[PDB]
């Protein structure tokens, strides 16, 4: 029985985690109290992936909530699904990081990491066969980035042969909420690129574009963005929990997607997405899902795939559908858009099919791309980083916590190296000498 | 034992890749004198090649010596060694 | 327990404290007597927010404030006023004379024999706190007590506590109007202490507040009460992030992390956007974009300086009420395309955003309309240099002839101190003139193998 431990750190991580536990607790019929009131018999078959069993026929998730400020925890407890979580997993302190990466990594988070690791070790030792971990956090913040990277490092030290996913919300060009986003993002990417098997790229501008242009929401709020995120996180791991014609574990996705160890930054997407009144005007078929998946406006990372080349892509379909349609559609997408796919991989489309769709839909699909265009993201941060590092704009707040100026140089060099491989595979031939 | 073997094999494969990449551009320039940008030699896919970055690359010299036992029982050893020496 | 300790020194500090505590008591449902009927009617709650008020067993709520002054009059006004039974009776007021617009008298001669009592009561209040965040010190430049005693108290606080933030709200002398002949000496003397020992100093000018009251609120004859109420609104907007829930909370450490590039530059300006009368509250939308734009206008600044003559180094927006993130993002994007607003090239990001659900309250007998949305802006720029430069000129015009100097030396000072202080101020201006300069050039290059 494959089982995954969920960790959520910081405000963004906690909010996305709460919404995620409501989407996964409505597909596996779970009452907010924790009882089961579902209808289908397949809901309980694989409940142990996310939930532990409690004595009164109750189910408690494996979530572990971390934060250096208590207030967010209260907002989780005083909520629709606040009582579902175990009280002992609310590990927190006081005097938050204050959007300082150094405080999250070195000064404050170092005191609470021992308690968090105690809880994580207790949760993992009871698992029959641990598949891996998940972490939801934000790179542009304080406790989120620093504590997440520290926990990732410690866990990979203790559990080297287990998958470590990561759903990170990174900075964006125009929608920026902190003035020191570049430093935090750079020092976080310096850690993620080394100690993570899969990283998913999310940014708020792409989600806002989806809300405004596809869903046509007039006044989107953070709930809708977390809704889309939760949809994709549920889509990624659908095959561990349900049967299908062609399964795809997390490890299968990792093996097929990453060609080399350091290229594990992915662009996620979900289909279908319609705006209420338009629902009756669009027929739901596999070609429609394939068309919407590969559209550049549907991506969640604000990186246009047309500026690069797809190293790999993966498509996880949910619903009763014909395998011939899936195969022909993926082959047609590869053949028509031959310029946007790398040439030294003969076939770079993983396909998986699961039988049971979401609750209120007949068919659905999740898309995980790995393309060179992601380099642009890092490059942007690097530019801003140097624009602040040449003058040491806010550097004393970091060096006052026991840091040194060399670490910034290490992080910048590592990000620049990472951009190199992408830029390389990005061209569309190499003949001349 | 399995962990040690896997890590050793990964490091050896990365070292083979970096050595092969280094020799090719070498020959290339030495004859093409062109400067095909600086290509990209994967130094960071392992600590071993990372620490030896200054020695492997740049103006340097390199030579790998391989020993091949002589029995008829160690055939499965010897051939494999040649296959690793066939690189570079 | 995001606790803060408020300090009020001098007449100006005490009056701003009266306005502030009126607003705070109105916000929390605390009656002037000291009791809260809301919990009695409901049966319990968190309305006794620990940020300002400590709850005793009987249900009374005592403020976490400390009042200090050398004139008994200003505090005998509050000891017999409406809020006599709110404050702890120990008010720390020296039954003696006053500093008499003399920094030396307030710092060296009479500032002693009271400072020990103030620090003892600060110690007692601090021991009662768990997770104390910082200090909010209210005083006024130019006055004897508010300058000298504030410098002494800040020095002792920095010696004792050290790592706790110390935010300062102060009244700078205006360019033209003044209420004393020896304001520049006192201000130039206290700058040497506020530069080192404070962490972030917010400056307000009475001429600016008078102009805002005349233009926006249609008040032709304002008094200090209106100015104190505006300053109270600003401080409430600053502190509201750690008292009520919100979409994006901004603590007192994020403040200093995001608004202070270098340690010697912590002098931001402050503005409040929706300053409007009840009659003019209609015929207006008061959307997020409107208030955000109104924050940037030179006419609405609370210090007589023009932002167009300098460059913006950092900006922090704190929204209250019915605000959603997408409107804030749209307003920021709209501002970033304006050419009249220039940002330093070494701060590509520029903006800090915080959102709070609690809307602003209305003080009975006040002048500000009830509004659904509000925003308080805090902006670290280089235009503030101008506000110092004028003062320096005045100081020179008095120090060339050693006018009014014998009063200062008679109370324990020497002449050289003045010179030292002046030099320190000069250095500070130079730092500003150095931080807003553009980067040198590309300053480094690479070639793509030109062979
Ligand atoms: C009448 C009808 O067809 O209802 C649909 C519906 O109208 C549409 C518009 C739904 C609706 O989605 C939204 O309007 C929406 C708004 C903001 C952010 C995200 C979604 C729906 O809310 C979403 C909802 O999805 C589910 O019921 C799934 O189980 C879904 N779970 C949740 O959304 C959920 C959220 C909170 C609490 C409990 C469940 C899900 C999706 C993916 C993976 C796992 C679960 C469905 C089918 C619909 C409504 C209700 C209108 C759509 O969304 C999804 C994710 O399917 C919009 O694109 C689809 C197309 C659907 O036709
Ligand atoms: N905004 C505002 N400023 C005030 C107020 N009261 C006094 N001031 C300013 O304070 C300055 C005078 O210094 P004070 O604060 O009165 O100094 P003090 O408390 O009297 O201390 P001493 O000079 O020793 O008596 C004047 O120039 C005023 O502009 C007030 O209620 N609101
Ligand atoms: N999707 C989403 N993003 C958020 C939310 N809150 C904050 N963010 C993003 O995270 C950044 C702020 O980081 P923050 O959450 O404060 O990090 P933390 O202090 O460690 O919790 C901003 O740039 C936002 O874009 C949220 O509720 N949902
Ligand atoms: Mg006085």
């Amino acid at each position: 029985m494959r089982e995954i431990v969920h960790i959520q750190a910081g405000q963004c991580g906690n909010q996305i985690g709460a919404k995620f536990w409501e989407v996964i607790s409505d597909e596996h019929g779970i009452d907010p109290t924790g009882s089961y009131h579902g209808d289908s018999d397949l809901q309980l078959e694989r409940i142990n992936v996310y939930y532990n069993e409690a004595t009164g026929n109750k189910y408690v998730p494996r979530a572990i909530l971390v934060d250096l400020e208590p207030g967010t925890m209260d907002s989780v407890r005083s909520g629709p699904f606040g009582q579902i979580f175990r009280p002992d997993n609310f590990v927190f302190g006081q005097s938050g990081a204050g959007n300082n990466w150094a405080k999250g990594h070195y000064t404050e988070g170092a005191e609470l990491v021992d308690s968090v690791l105690d809880v994580v070790r207790k949760e993992s030792e009871s698992c029959d066969c641990l598949q891996g971990f998940q972490l939801t956090h934000s790179l542009g913040g304080g406790t989120g980035s620093g504590m997440g990277t520290l926990l990732i490092s410690k866990i990979r030290e203790e559990y080297p042969d287990r998958i470590m996913n990561t759903f990170s919300v990174m900075p964006s060009p125009k929608v920026s909420d902190t003035v020191v986003e570049p430093y935090n993002a750079t020092l976080s990417v310096h850690q993620l690129v080394e100690n993570t098997d899969e990283t998913y790229c999310i940014d708020n501008e792409a989600l806002y574009d989806i809300c405004f242009r596809t869903l046509k929401l007039t006044t989107p709020t953070y709930g809708d963005l977390n809704h889309l995120v939760s949809a994709t996180m549920s889509g990624v791991t659908t095959c561990l929990r349900f049967p299908g014609q062609l399964n795809a574990d997390l490890r299968k996705l990792a093996v097929n997607m990453v060609p080399f160890p350091r290229l594990h930054f992915f662009m996620p997407g979900f289909a279908p997405l319609t705006s209420r009144g338009s629902q009756q005007y669009r027929a739901l078929t596999v070609p429609e899902l394939t068309q919407q998946m590969f559209d550049s406006k549907n991506m969640m990372a604000a990186c246009d795939p047309r500026h690069g080349r797809y190293l790999t892509v993966a498509a996880i379909f949910r619903g009763r559908m014909s395998m011939k349609e899936v195969d022909e559609q993926m082959l047609n997408v590869q053949n028509k858009n031959s310029s946007y796919f790398v040439e030294w991989i003969p076939n770079n489309v993983k396909t998986a099919v699961c039988d049971i769709p979401p609750r209120g839909l007949k068919m659905s699909a999740t898309f995980i791309g790995n393309s060179t265009a992601i380099q642009e993201l890092f490059k942007r941060i690097s530019e801003q980083f140097t624009a602040m590092f040449r003058r040491k704009a806010f550097l004393h707040w970091y060096t006052g916590e026991g840091m040194d100026e060399m670490e910034f140089t290490e992080a910048e060099s590592n990000m620049n190296d990472l951009v190199s491989e992408y830029q390389q595979y990005q061209d569309a031939t190499a003949d001349e000498q | 034992r399995l962990k040690e073997g896997a890590n050793i094999n990964k490091s050896l494969t990365t070292l083979g890749k970096v050595i092969s990449a280094l020799a090719e551009m070498d020959s290339g320039p030495n004859k093409n004198k062109k400067k095909k940008k600086t290509d990209f030699i994967p130094y960071r896919d392992s600590v071993l090649t990372w620490l030896l970055r200054e020695n492997l690359g740049g103006n340097s010299r390199t030579a790998m010596v391989a020993a091949l036992s002589p029995a008829d029982i160690n055939y499965d050893e010897t051939l494999s060694t040649l296959r690793y020496a066939d690189r570079a | 327990m995001r606790e803060c300790i408020s300090i009020h020194v001098g007449q100006a500090g005490v009056q701003i404290g009266n306005a502030c505590w009126e607003l705070y008591c109105l916000e929390h449902g605390i009656q002037p007597d000291g009791q809260m009927p809301s919990d009695k009617t409901i049966g319990g709650g968190d309305d006794s927010f620990n940020t300002f008020f400590s709850e005793t067993g009987a249900g009374k709520h005592v403020p976490r404030a400390v009042f200090v002054d050398l004139e008994p009059t200003v505090i005998d006004e509050v000891r017999t006023g409406t809020y006599r039974q709110l404050f702890h009776p120990e008010q720390l007021i020296t039954g003696k004379e006053d500093a008499a617009n003399n920094y030396a008298r307030g710092h060296y001669t009479i500032g002693k024999e009271i400072i020990d009592l103030v620090l003892d009561r600060i110690r007692k209040l601090a021991d009662q706190c768990t997770g104390l965040q910082g200090f909010l010190v209210f005083h006024s430049f130019g006055g004897g007590t508010g300058s000298g005693f504030t410098s002494l108290l800040m020095e002792r606080l920095s010696v004792d506590y050290g790592k706790k933030s110390k935010l300062e709200f102060s009244i700078y002398p205006a360019p033209q109007v003044s209420t004393a002949v020896v304001e520049p000496y006192n201000s130039i003397l206290t700058t040497h202490t506020t530069l080192e020992h404070s962490d972030c100093a917010f400056m307000v000018d009475n001429e600016a507040i008078y102009d805002i009251c005349r233009r926006n609120l249609d008040i032709e004859r304002p008094t200090y009460t209106n100015l104190n109420r505006l300053i109270s609104q600003i401080v409430s907007s600053i502190t509201a992030s750690l008292r009520f829930d919100g979409a994006l909370n901004v603590d007192l450490t994020e403040f200093q992390t995001n608004l202070v590039p270098y340690p010697r530059i912590h002098f931001p300006l402050a503005t409040y956007a929706p300053v409007i009368s009840a009659e003019k509250a209609y015929h207006e939308q008061l959307s997020v974009a409107e208030i955000t734009n109104a924050c940037f206008e030179p006419a609405n600044q609370m210090v007589k300086c023009d932002p167009r003559h300098g460059k913006y180094m950092a900006c922090c927006l704190l929204y209250r009420g019915d605000v959603v993130p997408k409107d804030v993002n749209a307003a920021i994007a709209t501002i970033k395309t304006k050419r009249s607003i220039q940002f330093v090239d070494w701060c590509p990001t520029g903006f800090k955003v915080g959102i709070n659900y609690q809307p602003p309250t209305v003080v009975p007998g006040g002048d500000l309309a009830k509004v659904q949305r509000a925003v308080c802006m805090l902006s670290n720029t280089t235009a503030i240099a101008e506000a110092w430069a004028r003062l320096d000129h005045k100081f020179d015009l008095m120090y060339a002839k050693r006018a009014f100097v014998h009063w200062y030396v008679g109370e324990g000072m020497e002449e050289g101190e003045f010179s030292e202080a002046r030099e320190d101020m000069a250095a500070l201006e130079k730092d500003y003139e150095e931080v807003g300069v553009d980067s040198v050039e590309g300053e480094g290059e690479e070639e793509g193998e030109e062979y």
